[PDB]
């Protein structure tokens, strides 16, 4: 399996640094030239940096041109982007990418992608998020949970560990007028089978390192 | 700079029809083109590479066409999991450069949404906030009304919304809404209802609840 793996985005402020690295395994680095290519939440793919086998050429798209800095270490078979006075239009997943490599012949079109890592510029703070059940009232009964006020993306919801998938949706977040993030998550399941089978919801939120489970029942009355 | 402009942004297609997308180069380039289909989330995966050349893996279904200035993408028997944003890029020179995309939408029967209503949780009334949240569940088209109304009114930008991927088998949305407000203003009223517009309903439903009734 030839894999390129990538880390070291996160959140920072406007005008901070991070460095973006890829790890590349299954094949030699300096056998390819290697690409950074990014996408704004929404939006299109844009095309960072480029460079070659032997570190010998480098270009830079005009947005990031005094900022960013592409480097390579082949005895480590990684690509490095280093990305200093970072800005708003920064935002975006980044992915590291391998240019397809014959030798007569042109062909700069991607053979293999890295995941993606996230990098958000934000003034905004790293908050964990509150997780609240969406309870089933009263042949479908739907629940779920509110994952609410946390920054910045993503979060994950899975259900009893994953040993829930059937029937699943778990919405695309939004952003409050608060600037936090909040989604909700919910299953539908058979109402007959409500009072008799547990159901919890497994939120991660890795930015914080906050991982929340929730059982969610039905709400009863028994109050003051 | 080669600018690539693509026809069109979205697309509307049923199961079975044939799609063809477009991608126009600001200058001549030859064959030197490639087109990638994006799920989103993941990264994207290259279908086509000089212009016509499919990737290993890649059903036939998928075809490219066109040299120099105008090509085309192909899609002979558009598949329910075909659903994707596509793109063209050029690599014919540096900088490399992609068209804007094309949004390409399965188009099936009328399908009502399940609506559902889910009153603030306790806890999160303890917090001094409260969240009402209205579901949408299963329907198409993605066109879809959604009218909050508190004690029998009508309420104005103090909500929102979020659609889900279309699903990969029956090619159907899936919205939330939620309605947000203080505990204080939450608390000065009693019925709270979500009102549903959309066009496999012959006319509106309501779901609603009446403040903390099991
Ligand atoms: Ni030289
Ligand atoms: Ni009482």
């Amino acid at each position: 399996e030839v894999q390129l793996v990538e880390s070291g985005g996160g959140l920072v402020q406007p005008g901070g640094s991070l460095r973006l690295s890829c790890a590349a395994s299954g094949f030699t680095l300096r056998s390819y030239s290697m690409n950074w290519v990014r996408q704004a939440p929404g939006k299109g793919l844009e095309w960072v940096s480029y460079i070659s086998r032997s570190s010998h050429t480098i270009f830079y798209a005009d947005s990031v041109k005094g900022r960013f800095t592409i480097s390579r270490d082949n005895a480590k078979n990684s690509l490095y982007l280093q990305m200093d006075s970072l800005r708003d239009e920064d935002t975006a997943m980044y992915y590291c990418a391998r240019v397809y490599s014959s030798g007569w012949h042109v062909s700069d079109y991607f053979d293999y992608w890295g995941q993606g890592i996230l990098v958000t510029v934000s003034s905004a703070s790293t908050k964990g998020p509150s997780v609240f059940p969406l309870a089933p009232s009263s042949g479908t009964a739907a629940l779920g949970c509110l994952v609410k006020d946390y920054f910045p993306e993503p979060v994950t919801v899975s259900w009893n560990s994953g040993a829930l998938t059937s029937g699943v949706h778990t919405f695309p977040a939004v952003l409050q007028s608060s600037g936090l993030y909040s989604l909700s998550s919910v299953v539908t399941v058979p109402s007959s089978s409500l009072g008799t089978q547990t159901y919890i919801c497994n939120v991660n939120h890795k930015p914080s390192n906050t991982k929340v489970d929730k059982k969610v029942e039905p709400k009863s009355c028994h109050h003051h | 700079a080669i600018q690539l402009t693509q026809s069109p942004s979205s697309l509307s297609a049923s199961v079975g029809d044939r799609v063809t997308i477009t991608c126009r180069a600001s200058q001549g380039i030859s064959s030197a083109l490639a087109w990638y289909q994006q799920k989103p989330g993941k990264a994207p995966k290259l279908l086509i590479y000089d212009a016509s050349s499919l990737e290993s893996g890649v059903p036939s279904r998928f075809s490219g066409s066109g040299s120099g200035t105008d090509f085309t993408l192909t899609i002979s028997s558009l598949q329910p999991e075909d659903f994707a944003t596509y793109y063209c890029q050029q690599f014919n020179s540096y900088p490399l450069t992609f068209g804007g995309g094309t949004k390409v939408e399965i188009k099936r029967t009328v399908a009502a949404p399940s609506v559902f209503i889910f009153p603030p949780s306790d806890e999160q009334l303890k917090s001094g906030t409260a969240s009402v949240v209205c579901l949408l569940n299963n329907f198409y088209p993605r066109e879809a009304k959604v009218q909050w109304k508190v004690d029998n009114a009508l309420q104005s930008g103090n909500s929102q919304e979020s659609v889900t991927e279309q699903d990969s088998k029956d090619s159907t949305y899936s919205l939330s809404s939620t309605l947000t407000l203080s505990k204080a203003d939450y608390e000065k009223h009693k019925v709270y209802a979500c009102e549903v517009t959309h066009q496999g309903l012959s006319s509106p439903v309501t779901k609603s609840f009446n403040r903390g009734e099991c």
